[PDB]
C-alpha cells in the first residue's frame, strides 16, 4: 500500500500516526464505515477528541477543521480524510 | 483557529 | 433526481431542504467538492456554522455529529452526508 | 451529540 500525503495541516509524526492508524484498519476491515470508524475511535484515544473520518474511492468533501488537525491522504486505493472540526 | 478546505478523489 | 434518506437525525423540513439545497448545487456544479462546498456553504448561511459536506459515489463515514443537525441521503446517483460537529 | 456510521457504494 502506496501511502501518498495530499493535504496536511498536522505535524509530521501526528501524519506519521494517520498512515500506521489506517494500515491497521486496512489490514483488519474490508468495509469503508469499518475502516473509518477504527481510524476516528484511535485520533480520539490518543489525541483527545473529537474527530471525524471519511475512507473511500469516491467523493468530494468541504469541511472546516480545527487547526493542526487535517489530514488528506490515500493510502493504497482508498482515499482518507481525518480531522477535528 | 479553524481552517476550510475541500478534497476531491476519484481513483 | 430521486431522492432516498438513509439516516437523518433532523427535522423534516430542513432534511427536504437539504434535498432542495443539493438539488440545486447538482444543476449548477459537475464536481463533487464544489456540490459539498455549495451545500455546505448554505447551511452555514441559514442555520448558522459550522457545518461539514461530504457528497460521493463510493465512501464510508464516522463522524460525531451535534443532535438535531445530521443527514445522510442519496440524490440521484450521489451519495451525500451533511452534519454539524 | 451523537456518532453514527454510513456506508455507500453504485
Amino acid at each position: 500500500r502506496k501511502a501518498v500525503i495530499k493535504n496536511a495541516d498536522m505535524s509530521e509524526e501526528m501524519q506519521q500516526d494517520a498512515v500506521d492508524c489506517a494500515t491497521q484498519a486496512l489490514e483488519k476491515y474490508n468495509i469503508e464505515k469499518d475502516i473509518a470508524a477504527y481510524i476516528k475511535k484511535e485520533f480520539d484515544k490518543k489525541y483527545n477528541p473529537t474527530w471525524h473520518c471519511i475512507v473511500g474511492r469516491n467523493f468530494g468533501s468541504y469541511v472546516t477543521h480545527e487547526t493542526r488537525h487535517f489530514i488528506y491522504f490515500y493510502l493504497g486505493q482508498v482515499a482518507i480524510l481525518l480531522f477535528k472540526s | 483557529y479553524s481552517s476550510t478546505t475541500g478534497t476531491q478523489c476519484d481513483i
